RNA sequence: CGAAGGUGUGCUGUGAGGCAUGCUGGAGGUAUCAGAAGUGCGAAUGCUGACAUAAGUAACGAUAAAGCGGGUGAAAAGCCCGCUCGCCGGAAGACCAAGGGUUCCUGUCCAACGUUAAUCGGGGCAGGGUGAGUCGACCCCUAAGGCGAGGCCGAAAGGCGUAGUCGAUGGGAAACAGGUUAAUAUUCCUGUACUUGGUGUUACUGCGAAGGGGGGACGGAGAAGGCUAUGUUGGCCGGGCGACGGUUGUCCCGGUUUAAGCGUGUAGGCUGGUUUUCCAGGCAAAUCCGGAAAAUCAAGGCUGAGGCGUGAUGACGAGGCACUACGGUGCUGAAGCAACAAAUGCCCUGCUUCCAGGAAAAGCCUCUAAGCAUCAGGUAACAUCAAAUCGUACCCCAAACCG
RNA sequence: AGGACCGAACCGACUAAUGUCGAAAAAUUAGCGGAUGACUUGUGGCUGGGGGUGAAAGGCCAAUCAAACCGGGAGAUAGCU
RNA sequence: UAAGGUGAUAUGAACCGUUAUAACCGGCGAUUUCCGAAUGGGGAAACCCAGUGUGUUUCGACACACUAUCAUUAACUGAAUCCAUAGGUUAAUGAGGCGAACCGGGGGAACUGAAACAUCUAAGUACCCCGAGGAAAAGAAAUCAACCGAGAUUCCCCCAGUAGCGGCGAGCGAACGGGGAGCAGCCCAGAGCCUGAAUCAGUGUGUGUGUUAGUGGAAGCGUCUGGAAAGGCGCGCGAUACAGGGUGACAGCCCCGUACACAAAAAUGCACAUGCUGUGAGCUCGAUGAGUAGGGCGGGACACGUGGUAUCCUGUCUGAAUA
């Protein structure tokens, strides 16, 4: 119904290079 | 965890109070805009 | 009760106002607060009478 | 000079309550409502004249109106001032 | 003597 | 609604 | 004697569709032929609402902990009372400031709120509650800083700043003890005090400023002495001698408290006083400050905790007695001393040392210019009057503040 | 005497575990560093976005910083999905 | 106007009025707390604290009025030096602030376009600031034209995506001339003759019209269905009124209205006539705008980007003739 506010980074900082 | 908002009536009034707005022309325009919008609270009133 | 007192002199106008304020305005108020007043319509009637006298005083005194 | 009419308007109504009753029977003091300003001098003069009694001292306080939640709406009562008037050994009302 | 308006269907048990 | 009288009442320590 | 819409059924066209009708619906609809489109939705990690799924699953927020009896109630592990158990005790106790803004107390109700129930609650509704000459704000003074008449500068807006005027986080007059409310008290009551001004009376007298001088007026660290708060023990007073052995005894339990003010002036600290004369210094003057001379005595003066008297043959006081809407009310009331220990608190904005050298202004004291000196004004005593306005509930390491 | 030593309050955050739809949008438990100083803290001021401040990390400037936030130019532009 | 009323949620209680001062509507008046330009000083807006002058119950203490800044004018005072000036005080007049757009002026982007990008474009746009009005600005040729002629400015349709400008790219883009709306011309730089002599602005009177309350306003009945008809059926009437709204289903004839005809004690805008105040007709002669025009340098505006570049404006340095 209402958009969230904190909006944390859901993606994990782990690049598979 | 200390948070950003630490209330203080004296600082609030002296910073965003009605007389603070009237001191400068920019503040006077802020009041003019909010009168036009019809806001019930012109400023932060004690 | 509007033109009856129009022709009276200022001395009587001040006198009638004082007794209007003194009696039937203060006494009625105390009666109403204590709950002993059943005819509450007197309060408004007395208040309007006081207004009438004051209106005459202004158009008599000075201007 | 509007002192006479002023004294006729400072007093609004007597106050009735358990604290009022015990104060009257014990301390011989009357508690009553007054105008918002109602300086202590004006209250003292008004009680002396209108009630034809002798008074010793007057203590005043301001009561803040409560916030009430009527129906779907929020409202606030008006602030009023009550005064404790201490009569001398001779009391009438 | 204060008039009481009709409240919401989940009103207090008055 | 708005109260405007936050006067100080310091009881003697 | 039933429009739109909704919901079924039966016919019909190669299609999008159309037609008739059963039930609900309740008052609008529109042929044919033309005209104009916000003219057709399944997708855009589309937008809004509603409702599913995981699922009756995880979780129910510090592992400080509960047990029982009685009461109320429709219902009691959570509410009330009682008896045990456990936890904090430099706090998880008692106070504030800031910030909240009635959350405080009583009556009543359990829908929602409370991560469960709830008779309970910081929940709902109603009523009640905040009492000041001495507390604080207000007010007088000023710091950083703000504003800023004229003024300087700048295309305009505006920037800076003098005189001024604001600005407490600082300086400035004054109250303590006991009692009382369901909820306020250093505010109410009893007792005993204190401060600043106006007016009036009496006796003396030169008074008189934004002007001069003094004062206010200030750092860090360190050490000792004198103390008090407070504590422990003895004595004294009241009570007890005791369900498992002993306990009239150097035994056990409780109490043994009293302020501000006023008078005295101490431990300690500081400084030499008094008289006379003179001086282009203190943007004018000066009896004041500063400076220079002499005579004289050797003391004086200032500051100062605590103690001691009065305050007070008063208050408080263990306990006892009489009634309890059985929550509590009323009456009565003995002793109320000494010794020892002792602070981070007071003497002490002191003293001794160190370099980094440690606000301002007013209140107050004091000296004069202009002006007036039969006045006015000032000093001393007494009497009277005034001290307004605003905050005063409650939380305040927290369920009431910021998250 | 000491930017002296040990160590509480107070300030900080070196290690580990727990917690990652947590009690908490950086915390808790057990240890750990400073703790008379270049210390810490209350209240009130001043510095404003190509600017401030910085014992200097591109750190911080209201949970947002290699250029804050709000409104406007604005329906910017998008040979891309 | 009136037989009803005391605003609404919102009932109640207590009352007013019904032939006229109940209530309601309109004009003109009175009251009009505190904050806000805020204006006596200050301030955290709705608060605190004053001075002076006028009148009064216990001295007590009260009530009212005034007291901001700036500009102009007048008076009185008044330094460094005689005079003087600056400065100071007093009194009067005006301004201050707010408000959606439109108007003029002072400043002035970037994104974007050019398939990049710097000239250019976007664009004198957004935005900021100043000033005034009901409109503003502009406006009576040192203008065009072509040697034929028109005669202020402004706005609309053509001319015309034309002539030109342009990394001659993207883009920008006139004028002359024609057709319309509307038309109005004057004054000072100066003396004389004649002097209300027209036209204007401000204050009285009178006519007309309009606004601010309002008044009258035509004409239908019976049966059927139905909770109820305004519907169906049958027969009538009004219409300078079937525009609308309401009324138990769809009303010209039930109600409010509508066409139409009237209405103003008092205040008002507009167009006229008649008084007062103030500048001011007509004729002769003369005069006829100088640091200006123009020029050098640097920019800006004209469609016109410095190009062969006319014309206008300006920062800087120069600088005529005057009929």
């Amino acid at each position: 119904n209402n958009r969230p506010v904190y909006i944390p980074r859901p993606r994990p900082p782990h690049p598979r290079l | 965890m200390k948070r950003t908002f630490q209330p203080s009536v004296l600082k609030r009034n002296r910073s965003h109070g009605f007389r603070a707005r009237m001191a400068t022309k920019n503040g006077r325009q802020v009041l003019a805009r909010r009168r036009a919008k019809g806001r019930a609270r012109l400023t932060v009133s004690k | 009760m509007k033109a009856k007192e129009l022709r009276e002199k200022s001395v009587e106008e001040l006198n009638t106002e004082l007794l209007n304020l003194l009696r039937e305005q203060f006494n009625l108020r105390m009666q109403a607060a204590s709950g002993q007043l059943q005819q509450s319509h007197l309060l408004k009637q007395v208040r309007r009478d006081v207004a009438r006298v004051k209106t005459l005083l202004n158009e008599k005194a000075g201007a | 000079m509007i002192r006479e009419e002023r004294l006729l308007k400072v007093l609004r109504a007597p106050h009735v309550s358990e604290k009022a009753s015990t104060a009257m029977e014990k301390s011989n003091t009357i508690v009553l409502k007054v105008a918002k300003d109602a300086t202590k001098a004006e209250i003292k003069a008004a009680v002396q004249k209108l009630f034809e009694v002798e008074v010793e001292v007057v203590n005043t306080l301001v009561v803040k109106g409560k916030v009430k939640r009527h129906g779907q709406r929020i409202g606030r009562r008006s602030d009023w001032k009550k005064a404790y008037v201490t009569l001398k050994e001779g009391q009438n009302l």
